[PDB]
Formats: C-alpha cells, structure tokens, sequence
C-alpha cells in the first residue's frame, strides 16, 4: 500500500542522493502521463538538434573573422545553462550574404591564435555568395569537456571571405548540437 | 496495541462502508525517515561517531572508480604509493689518491638518510611516522678509467658495528655484507640488506639501522697522466618500506624505552 | 500564461513554544514538476539570463 | 617505562545549551586493556599498595 512519505509527509535533508523519482499520490490523484506527439521535446539530443541565432558580421573586405563560441543565455539553447560540461558535435550554421564572392568557414577548438593563420588546414568549407551552409564540427577539443559557461566554451570560428570586385556585405550565424553529452547540472541561472 | 494501529482502522472502517464509487478516506502510518539510530564511520586510524545522521548524498549516476580511462597522466596507478621506495642519491665523495689503506672514504646515516632532505621522495611520509621497519639496495658506484687501478671497500655496518668500530679488526670486515670491489674491473657495486636491529622498530630520523660504509682496501695508483680526481657515490632504493607510528610533523618520538 | 492557481497557508494551530524555543520560525516553499511533468513547443525568449 | 603516548581532547563543536540546560558538563577517562593484552615478566614493586 502507500506509505505516509509517498503522502507528502518527508524531510528535505533525507534527499540524497540526488535524483530521487518518489511517486506523490492521494485518494483521487495518480501520476498519469499523456503524450500529446509521437516524441520527446525535452530530450537534449531533440531539443538542442534546432539552431538558434548567435550572432552577425558585415564585411568590407576579406579580412579574417574569429569569434568565440559559446552557450546562448538567449534562446532556447540557455536550457544548457543548467549543466556544468559538455561535448559532442557542433552544428555551425553560416549564412554568406554577399553580391558576388566566397567565404571560407573553418572552426577549431585551439585558442591559439596563429594556427588560424593558414586557415585551409583547420577546414575553410566553401558557401559561394548567397549561399548558406551547415558544417559539423567534431569535438576535437584538448580538453575533454567543455565547462558550458565559458566566453569559449565551444570553439572559435573563423570566417575570411574571398571577395572579388568592391563588394561587400554581412555574415549572420546560428549554432546547433548533434547530440550533446551535459554532465553535473548546477543551479539555475539568474535574470539580468 | 496503539498508537502504530490506525492505518489499518482508518483503512478498514473507510474501506467497509465503502459502496460503488469506492471508500472516501485511506490512512497510512509508518515510521518517520528520520528515526533514532546512530551511524559510525572509520577512516585511516580515525573514527567519526554521530547520533544524529542524515541520509547521505551524491551526484547523478555518479562514476566513484577515479580512474582516468583515458591515461591522460600514462604511470602506474600506484606510482605514487611506491615513489618513496624509490631509487636516490645517497652521497658523493671524492676519493684523494694518498689516503692509506682502510681509511674511511664516506659513510652514510642508515636509515635516516633517505629523508636526508626535503627533496627526498621518502622524506614527505617519514615525517607522519615515528616507527620505521625496512630493506635496502645499496649501488655503490666509483668510476675510473682503465689506466688507474686500486680497490675499495663497500660494507654494511649495522650499529653494533657503528658503535665499537674501533675494537673491530679491519679486514676482517670482510665478514660483513660487503664488496670488495677492484677497481679497473667494476664500477658498480650491489648491496641487499634487510632490516637489522636488536629492537622490531627502529626510531623514524635514527642511524639505529646502522650505517653504510666505503673504505680503502688499496689505495689508487694514478699514474702520471691519467686523472686523479675519483668520485665514490652511494645510491639507496627499499626493497621494502613500512611506517607505523603516527606522530606530530617530524618531532623526536621515543619508540625505545 | 495564465496562473496555475492560488497558494494559501493559513494558520491552523498558533505556533507553540516555551522559555528556551523561539517563538516564531522560518518558512521556506520549493516548487517542481511531477512524474508526468511535460514540455512541447520550443518558443523565444520572455527574458535573458547571466 | 616510556610513557603510552601524548591524549588531547580537543573541542570541536562548543557545547550547546539553553534556558533550563547547564552551559558545561562533567566528563569521566576510563582505561583498560584490549582483548589483546599481555603481561610477562612479573618484576618488584616499585610502590606499596593499602
């Protein structure tokens, strides 16, 4: 039968371990669960699977762009706030707007800034004007997980444009995870 | 009977007058979670006893195994449980061609001299312990080129010896672990010593477990041209290690009486 | 969006005490969802976090 | 002989009181020997017992 805790009668400092799945119930109430579509939009690998903006860029000329990446405090994606590390594949989605022209994308988790000097080592994937790509980045990272927080947290980007004549324009950029390994999950963030 | 019998009451009697919808009242009772017991726990040479626990905790599906799968750091798990075993310079001497035969070319304090400094492997532990039980491996190294010639003598004095070294007859040291050792011939020497003592234990910074000792069997005869700078060095590695009295950090303990 | 209801705690019993307790405490309420707790659409942001 | 070694009891905790509880108690050392103990060579006296 039902005991008195399964009741609501318990103590707070009898919680741990962490992760306690008690079942809560009384004489005309039952745990029911309905599913209103065929999946889960809670699991992490479903919901992180979708992109969300980051941020944009407007060039004049070919120089080099490198910003660093990291978790959104913004979107849905701020769901990873919750969790201490992660790792996996990064889905890096770049849109190249640009009249006529090239843009070389490549993304590395080294915070050296010299290695990204010769950037067709690293990838430099090519989404010609007007363009938009998708690449995944694999998780080729020094460290073996990521602290989620960080101005760094996921790698840098990098971005050089072979423009060809005075055109010149801007480089929008959305991020998204393949399936995301988060560990130790920290206490929620606070608003700003 | 009373006051644990009420869950059943409450539970019968609603469940008797119940009809079709069914009853309209369930009690349940039980014990509290947090109940009168008492929760001891030891730790190395410690013991924590409290009357008041609470329901211990830990992280999600936690991995307590602390093994890096990955040997980010690739040694032997127990590399630092042995590191203070290990094999260090003892000393250095340099022996001086006129010296005559049996004189004492260097000696070192057994065994005190493996936490000779605080850059001892060994000298971290041996400060959190008065008692020590342990085996040597000597490795008295002297090298000279092929030219020069002349012999020495590398032999354990445990503190018997140490004590009346005067009243000992020398060459008949020879009776000792030793290695008369012939220069131009070997330039190494091989020593495996137990643990000596007229007493179990031997005090933790003591020369009780005797000393080891480098005489001059012949004194060198360097020619003319050939070097005349010798050096006699004497390595100590243990062939097994054991600290058993706990004490204040490196304060001289009595374990004799 | 809309409210998930009115959350009351009206004294039943005074609180009672004596010389060596104290004669008012402190209170704290938590919140979470329940084994059939569910979430669907993915929408923007109401507010930014830190 | 060489004295069994060096007692302390420390406080780690001040002991806690109230209104009607004393702010310090009486404390009693006890010793004996372990299920391990062994005497062997019986000696002189050192001292005369009443």
């Amino acid at each position: 039968t039902m005991s008195p805790n399964e009741l609501g009668l318990t103590s707070a400092q009898d919680d741990g371990p962490l992760g306690q799945e008690k079942p809560n119930y009384f004489l005309n109430f039952r745990s029911m669960n309905v599913d209103i579509f065929t999946v889960s939009h809670t699991k992490v690998d479903n919901l992180f699977g979708r992109a969300w903006f980051f941020m944009e860029h407007t060039f004049t000329n070919e120089g080099q762009w490198r910003v660093p990446l990291e978790f959104p405090k913004q979107g849905h994606g701020s769901l990873s706030l919750l969790f201490a590390y992660f790792t996996g594949e990064l889905n890096i989605h770049v849109l190249f707007l640009s009249e006529r022209g090239f843009l070389r994308v490549a993304h590395t988790y080294d915070t050296s800034n010299d290695r990204v000097n010769f950037l067709s080592s690293n990838g430099v994937i090519t989404v010609p004007a007007g363009e938009q790509m998708t690449l995944s980045a694999p998780y080729y990272s020094n460290k073996p997980l990521r602290t989620v927080r960080d101005n760094n947290s996921l790698g840098y980007l990098m971005c050089k444009p072979f423009l060809t004549g005075t055109s010149t324009g801007k480089i929008e950029v959305y991020l998204s995870l393949r399936c995301p390994n988060f560990f130790f999950p920290l206490p929620a963030p606070k608003v700003t | 009977v009373g006051n644990e019998i009420g869950g059943n009451l409450l539970t019968k009697v609603a469940d008797d007058a119940s009809n079709i919808l069914g009853p309209n009242c369930f009690a349940t009772t039980a014990e509290p979670e947090n109940k009168n017991v008492v929760q001891a726990t030891t730790t190395v040479n410690t013991t924590n006893l409290t009357q008041h626990p609470s329901a211990p905790t830990m992280p999600f599906s936690p991995d307590f195994s602390n093994v890096d799968n990955f040997h980010s750091m690739a040694y032997d798990i127990t590399t630092g449980d042995k590191n203070p075993s290990k094999l260090v310079r003892l000393e250095t001497h340099e022996w001086t061609p006129s010296w005559a035969r049996g004189y004492q070319i260097t000696h070192v304090e057994l065994p005190k001299v493996f936490w000779d400094h605080q850059d001892k492997p060994a000298y971290g532990q041996s400060r959190y312990f008065a008692a020590v039980r342990c085996g040597f491996h000597f490795q008295v190294q002297v090298n000279v080129n092929q030219g020069t010639a002349g012999s020495a003598l590398v032999v354990y004095e445990p503190k018997p010896v140490v004590t009346y070294d005067s009243k000992l007859e020398f060459g008949a040291f020879t009776n000792l672990p030793h290695v008369l050792m012939n220069l131009a011939e070997t330039t190494q020497a091989d020593l495996c010593i137990p643990y000596v003592a007229d007493t179990n234990y031997v005090k933790t910074d003591s020369s009780d477990l005797g000393q080891l000792k480098v005489y001059v069997w012949t004194p060198l005869s360097i020619p003319t041209g050939s070097a005349n700078q010798v050096d006699v060095t004497i390595l100590g590695s243990l062939l097994q290690l054991d600290f058993q009295n706990p004490r204040v950090f490196a304060q001289d303990v009595n374990i004799y009486d | 969006g809309h409210p998930i209801g009115l959350f009351q705690i009206e004294v039943l019993n005074r609180l009672t005490y004596n010389s060596s307790s104290p004669s008012e405490v402190y209170c704290i309420v938590q919140g979470k969802m329940g084994q059939d707790a569910r979430f669907f659409c993915p929408t923007g942001s109401v507010v930014t976090f830190q």
